[PDB]
């Protein structure tokens, strides 16, 4: 828990740090598969810059 | 037969030139497809040479 109970909370403030260990894993397994997209889209980008010349 | 040999050699050899003058224009295009293809990186230096 990240709040003093009974206090006045601002919007967008952490109330409870929930266990991330199965969501941090998916967030890495999206960001891991992000880099599977934007390494291949690095190259298909760079092929076209080698073909426009 | 000798005169017509040379006259039909030179009529060949004009067309032989215009063959191999195009074969330069082929190979000069293929070379410049390499020098532009190697300066950007798609073809290597041995595919140039």
């Amino acid at each position: 828990r990240n709040f003093k109970e009974g206090s006045d909370i601002e919007a967008g403030v952490s109330l409870y740090q929930i266990d991330p260990a199965t969501y941090q894993a998916t967030y890495d397994s999206a960001k891991g598969d992000l880099a599977k997209a934007q390494a291949a889209a690095n190259i298909a980008q760079l092929t076209v810059n080698r073909y426009q010349k | 037969q000798t005169v017509r040999s040379s006259f039909n050699n030179i009529n060949a050899s004009i067309s032989s030139i215009n063959a191999y003058k195009q074969a330069v224009v082929s190979a000069q295009s293929s070379l410049d497809a390499m020098e532009a293809g190697y300066s950007v990186g798609t073809r290597t230096i041995v595919d140039v040479l």
